[PDB]
RNA sequence: ACAGCUGGUUCCAAUCGAAACAUGUCGAAGCAUGACCUCCGCCGAGGUAGUCUGUGAGGUAGAGCGACCGAUUGGUCCUGUCAAACUCCAAACUUACAGACGCCGUUUGACGCGGGGAUUCCGGUGCGCGGGGUAAGCCUGUGUACCAGGAGGGGAACAACCCAGAGAUAGGUUAAGGUCCCCAAGUGUGGAUUAAGUGUAAUCCUCUGAAGGUGG
RNA sequence: UGAGGCGCCCAAAAUGAUCGGGACUCAAAUCCACCACCGAGACCUGUCCGUACCACUCAUACUGGUAAUCGAGUAGAUUGG
RNA sequence: GUUUGACUGGGGCGGUACGCGCUCGAAAAGAUAUCGAGCGCGCCCUAUGGCUAUCUCAGCCGGGGACCCGGCGAAGAGUGCAAGAGCAAAAGAUAGCUUGACAGUGUUCUUCCCAACGAGGAACGCUGACGCGAAAGCGUGGUCUAGCGAACCAAUUAGCCUGCUUGAUGCGGGCAAUUGAUGACAGAAAAGCUACCCUAGGGAUAACAGAGUCGUCACUCGCAAGAGCACAUAUCGACCGAGUGGCUUGCUACCUCGAUGUCGGUUCCCUCCAUCCUGCCCGUGCAGAAGCGGGCAAGGGUGAGGUUGUUCGCCUAUUA
RNA sequence: UUAGGCGGCCACAGCGGUGGGGUUGCCUCCCGUACCCAUCCCGAACACGGAAGAUAAGCCCACCAGCGUUCCGGGGAGUACUGGAGUGCGCGAGCCUCUGGGAAACCCGGUUCGCCGCCACC
């Protein structure tokens, strides 16, 4: 399972690429979604490769971001351990996190918005004109790499 | 053979066995084919249908297994062909086959030929087949009369030992008569 | 091109094939009593006569076949589509 | 006319003589020079390598070749060496010589398309590289910057 | 296009590779399809008759009855519904 | 008088939101019919902008031609070259249909049907692919995104280059870009090169600088 | 003797020279790395408004709820004032 | 009284890209422009149509560029005509027979991708009547894509409907269809001049100036064949190659058509350097004198006249 | 399939070559022209009638790779080309990096001298 964050805007981006992000529930910059590692999903992320940051996050990081930026399908309600326990199959954020990571369920299945609306990266990211292997922030990241980004956008 | 661009004919065209232009036309009817084939000594008749991996023969008769019913004469003649046709035709009927189109392969549509005798036989067996009566022999020749008379110009038996000296178109009737009722494999 | 004067073909009247005879349609003479003839006389006056002041169109490079097919037994003819032919000569 | 007009390979390949007439003859005199009776049975083999894809008019080929071979006469008219220009001017070139109306040009010449890194010239010499000099003069009359390369020759 | 006939720009699609040259095998010209079956359309260069407009080469339609020995195949050209009259010699069962 | 031509046509707000193209036209400064925009009524459960897989379509790039074809070297088999109107080969990719996932629709009725009303048929630019042309801030295609009709931030200024698509108001963090002063933020750190004020100039009509040369 | 980096020569134009300007040389240049910051109406966040939809309703009057998947716009269509 | 068309790197002349077919352009689905490249069609054929039988071709080899025999020979032959495609017990050749190149009426595709639009075209049926074949079957003209034409009117084909109170006759009107042309080819019946001109507009479009370009023009550089009595480089300097300028010319059509006053001259001001003189220098095929060539350099100077409107240029006498 | 007939895929099956096989199931060559039928001339062929002979052709069986073809390993080659992205480089032509794909020639070594279906049959 990979974490998807749009880092580049819609202006001037191919339409077929924009619709792809939209099918992955991201409609704004800094919006994140969690995607299972399947053939179907893999092709989609490859197509979006140049306007996004993605990678497999650590259990911890996912928990921090889930707690901090997860939302119900509808409403303000904070998604904390109690919420998770009183609304999902799991007993706490950690349990949900693990299930997501092991691709056993999805944010929607558990009554949560498929989108984690992140905050801009505190300290700024590495740039949206170059990929990771060049010092930029676009493309596939290290688990440590994704974690840094996700945590700076916590 | 000569290179990458060289065109090699379909196998059965190489073997000079199948006329594909005639085959297509034959298959147009959507009906089973009455395959009439000859050999120096025998005459074969098959009712073939189309299949996913090749033709399917649903019924057949060979001039050899004619003796199996009382044939004691040569098997490469007119009376032989007719009977083989009738025999295959009967087996055809038993198999639930009601109609067919005559496929004479690479043979020639010569009037009174053996392939047409085969066709006559199959039709009398009950098989409905597109035909033309005045392209068939005049019964007597089918019976084998032309050969009996030929032996009349004897001086030396037309048949080396075989059966009879003056031959028998009567043996023909006895057999046809036989095939038209009961008996095994029919 | 060449064309047989007589040949077997379908007769739409007899409703069966029969020998027909082919002939080029000879123009019929006008009587000068048709409506258009009366309109020409009526409407022509002082000045331009509108449509009646126009003159003979022109010619296409090759004309189409203009024939009559006459049944040899019932004597009734029929018409057919023509085809472009620079020249049409009958055989016999 | 300047090479500026034809040195680039931005146009479609235009070489079908069955649809093109009035093509000027080539000015290139020979392609095999020196001892063409003998085969490359020499110790040293130097090559003139083009460093950029370009079009070389038969004009430049001839002047480049002449300037090189005419000089290789530091070895003599019947000297022991063989010189080869491996390219031929296949590309037909036009000129629109009305303004931009019906501008498809008329045939005015031919050029050879050389890709960066190909060798246009190859000489065969015994340890007597006067050929290295014949080429300093040759890449002097062709558009691109060039690399003088020696292959069989560890006799440095 | 310099012209607008049906065969404009069909040099490749209506030409056989040198080895597939020559009368085609009759088996596929007699194949039978049922209404509802999905068939791929592809003209066989060697078979003159039963063809369809070259623009439809590559389409995959639905057999929906027949006319004479030819089949009536329904396709969708862009957004438009069309019916194509075509013989078995130029059709293949999908899957 | 008529004009298919120029000018003008007066209050507020909310929703959707183009076309600068195709066919016909004494037609190209105009129309009509389609495309496309919008509104209304009807239908009632699927739909398909993305990806994956399966079943099909294809001869462009490339390559090659002791595979056709036609070009194109030399020597007494060898040796030197090519193709928009060549192909023994052959992609990426585009594309028909189907399934799967995604997204979407069943009170927001999709897909589709019928009807009312248009506007529009001078377009432009960037990028990729082009064809013509010595070239052009050239002409003419094509796919796409943008300007047109697109604010705000950056780029000295500057329709289409970068960030960015925007209700009001307020706090905060970033993007492009930038941190010596003008000017918000570093006269930041480790190391190296350059002595020409090279340079302090992504892109560009716009920022030149070449072949050739250099014991700097 | 092979290769690489930066610079130099090649290098001529018309009112007043230029990198936006000042001006800069172990840089305020260039290349390899790195650290911390500044900086939009973007993103996050409080309140309000409009529009659409939902619940209740006679109501398009209130009240409550939903919008990550609503909020730019020439020609033009529609509608309230 | 009117007409005298459109397209078009302004318009005119030229051309027709004004109706059609093929290859390429066209970016491996489909669609796709230019006064884009190559080139065709406005017919011809009673067989050069249709079917059946018999048969296999170019070319080369061997034996007696005609003919005869054998062998190799998937196709290079032939198939009416462009181009591309198809075809070998055939779609080609030979022979024979035949008139389906038939009447009627449709389905569908095309014309017009997508996506509406006529004529025309094609594919595939049916009904009727036929041809050939043993038969399956083939024949809706030619193997496939060009060879085409509205309404009104006339002529023609077969039967029927109909014309004002009514009957007879004459002569009309109509249903279905064939033929006659509009090539500006989805169809007007159609020549020019205007500097005597007029109006509406356009910088949607030309002349002039500007702007972009730089083939042309001007100037430079690289290489240095060559000659220069010997000697490339005192001097001259080809070929080929790389550039700079924006003075000429051409191209483009961005700017202005509710106007940016023309050429040449003149007068008056500033500037550029690729320097003609002057200053300071280098080389010399530099004895001197007089030169030739080159470098730095734009301070100053660069004048008067004869022909021509001339710019330019030719000519005269002066001049550093 | 101790030899046959009709085929499907249509060179992995072609081209060329070696060896083996028949009082019989058989197929052939073969023998022969009164008939059906036949040669623009020939019972050559086509057609018909038939077994004295043969396994030499064909055919069937087993096998050979020199040519042609199919597929595979390793090398060429993750090269050539290419869908997406970049305030990366270059006067420019053009190049480079990241991401997703990915060839052709040719060389060397294997494979391939058909596979499969229905029917009939010591
Ligand atoms: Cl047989
Ligand atoms: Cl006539
Ligand atoms: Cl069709
Ligand atoms: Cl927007
Ligand atoms: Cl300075
Ligand atoms: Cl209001
Ligand atoms: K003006
Ligand atoms: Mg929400
Ligand atoms: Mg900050
Ligand atoms: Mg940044
Ligand atoms: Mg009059
Ligand atoms: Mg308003
Ligand atoms: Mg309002
Ligand atoms: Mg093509
Ligand atoms: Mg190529
Ligand atoms: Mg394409
Ligand atoms: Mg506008
Ligand atoms: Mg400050
Ligand atoms: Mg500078
Ligand atoms: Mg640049
Ligand atoms: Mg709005
Ligand atoms: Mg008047
Ligand atoms: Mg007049
Ligand atoms: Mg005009
Ligand atoms: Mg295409
Ligand atoms: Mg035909
Ligand atoms: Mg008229
Ligand atoms: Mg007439
Ligand atoms: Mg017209
Ligand atoms: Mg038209
Ligand atoms: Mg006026
Ligand atoms: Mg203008
Ligand atoms: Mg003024
Ligand atoms: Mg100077
Ligand atoms: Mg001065
Ligand atoms: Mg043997
Ligand atoms: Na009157
Ligand atoms: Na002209
Ligand atoms: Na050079
Ligand atoms: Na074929
Ligand atoms: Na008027
Ligand atoms: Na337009
Ligand atoms: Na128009
Ligand atoms: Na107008
Ligand atoms: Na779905
Ligand atoms: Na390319
Ligand atoms: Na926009
Ligand atoms: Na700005
Ligand atoms: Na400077
Ligand atoms: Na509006
Ligand atoms: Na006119
Ligand atoms: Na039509
Ligand atoms: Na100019
Ligand atoms: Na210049
Ligand atoms: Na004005
Ligand atoms: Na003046
Ligand atoms: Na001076
Ligand atoms: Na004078
Ligand atoms: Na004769
Ligand atoms: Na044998």
């Amino acid at each position: 399972m990979h974490a998807l964050v749009q880092l580049r805007g819609e202006v001037n981006m191919h339409t077929d690429i924009q619709d792809t992000l939209e099918m992955l529930n991201i409609h704004h910059v800094n919006h994140c979604t969690l995607v299972p590692e399947t053939d179907a999903y893999r092709g989609m992320v490859a197509k979006v490769n140049d306007f996004v940051a993605f990678g497999e996050p650590s259990q911890e990081t996912l928990e921090t971001v889930l707690a901090t930026r997860a939302e119900p399908l509808e409403g303000d309600a904070d998604v904390d351990d109690e919420w998770v326990a009183e609304h999902t199959d799991y007993d706490d954020i950690s349990g949900l996190a693990f299930a997501l990571l092991s691709e056993e369920t999805t944010l929607r299945e558990q009554g949560l918005s498929p989108t984690l609306r992140l905050h801009p990266p505190r300290g700024g990211h590495d740039g949206v004109k170059h990929p990771v292997k060049e010092g930029g922030q676009l493309g596939k990241h290290d688990t440590e790499g994704i974690d840094d980004l996700l945590e700076a956008m916590r | 053979a000569t290179g990458p661009r060289y065109k090699v004919p379909m196998r059965r065209r190489r073997e000079a066995r199948t006329d594909y232009h005639q085959r297509l036309r034959l298959l147009k009817s959507g009906k089973p084919r009455l395959v009439a084939r000859k050999s120096n000594k025998h005459v074969r008749a098959q009712l073939v249908t189309l299949g996913p991996n090749g033709d399917d023969t649903l019924a057949s008769a060979h001039s050899s297994d004619l003796a199996e019913y009382g044939w004691e004469a040569p098997t490469g003649n007119m009376p032989s062909a007719y009977l083989t046709g009738l025999l295959a035709g009967l087996r055809a009927q038993e198999a639930g086959v009601e109609e067919a189109v005559l496929d004479i392969g690479l043979n020639s549509p010569t009037p009174g030929s053996k392939v047409f005798a085969i066709q006559e036989g199959a039709i009398d067996a009950g098989l409905d087949i597109p035909h033309n009566d005045d392209v068939l022999a005049d019964w007597q020749r089918t019976r084998g009369a032309h050969i009996a008379e030929y032996d009349e110009q004897l001086e030396e038996p037309l048949y080396s030992g075989d059966f009879d000296a003056a031959d028998l178109p009567e043996h023909f009737d006895e057999l046809r008569e036989t095939l038209l009722d009961g008996d095994i494999e029919l | 091109m060449q064309m047989p004067r007589r040949f077997n073909t379908y007769c739409p009247h007899c409703n069966e094939h029969q020998e027909h005879e082919v002939e080029k349609v000879r123009s019929g003479r006008q009587t000068g009593m048709k409506w258009i003839d009366r309109q020409r006389e009526r409407n022509s006056g002082i000045g331009n006569d509108g449509k009646f002041s126009k003159v003979p169109g022109g010619d296409k490079p090759t004309k189409k076949t203009d024939l009559k097919y006459r049944c040899g037994e019932c004597g009734k003819a029929h018409l057919r589509e023509g085809w472009r032919a620079g020249r049409l000569e009958f055989q016999e | 006319k300047p090479g500026a007009m034809y040195r680039n390979s931005s146009k479609p390949a235009y070489t079908r003589r069955e649809y093109i007439s009035g093509i000027p003859g080539k000015k290139i005199a020979q392609f095999d020079m020196g001892n063409n009776g003998a085969g490359p049975t020499y110790p040293a083999q130097v090559e003139l390598v083009v460093e950029k894809p370009v079009q070389i008019r038969h004009n430049a080929l001839e002047a480049a070749r002449v300037a090189a071979n005419r000089y290789v006469q530091n070895s003599g008219a019947a000297a022991n060496y063989k010189f080869r220009i491996r390219k031929f001017p296949f590309h037909v070139i036009r000129e629109n010589k009305d303004g931009m109306r019906a501008p498809f040009g008329k045939p005015v010449g031919t050029a050879a398309r050389v890709h960066g890194a190909n060798h246009i010239f190859i000489a065969w010499v015994n340890p007597d590289p006067n050929v290295e000099e014949a080429w300093r003069r040759a890449k002097m009359k062709v558009t691109p910057t060039i690399n003088i390369d020696s292959s069989p020759a560890g006799n440095a | 296009p310099s012209s607008n006939g049906p065969l404009e720009g069909t040099r490749g699609k209506l030409k056989n590779k040198p080895r597939d040259r020559g009368t085609s095998p009759p088996q596929r010209a007699v194949e039978e399809f049922d209404d509802g079956e999905k068939v791929h359309l592809k003209i066989d260069p060697s078979v003159p008759n039963g063809r369809f407009h070259p623009r439809f080469d590559g389409q995959t339609g639905t057999v929906e009855g027949k006319q004479g020995d030819a089949y009536k195949v329904d396709i969708v050209d862009g957004g438009k519904e069309k019916t194509i009259i075509v013989t078995a010699a130029h059709l293949r069962r999908q899957e």
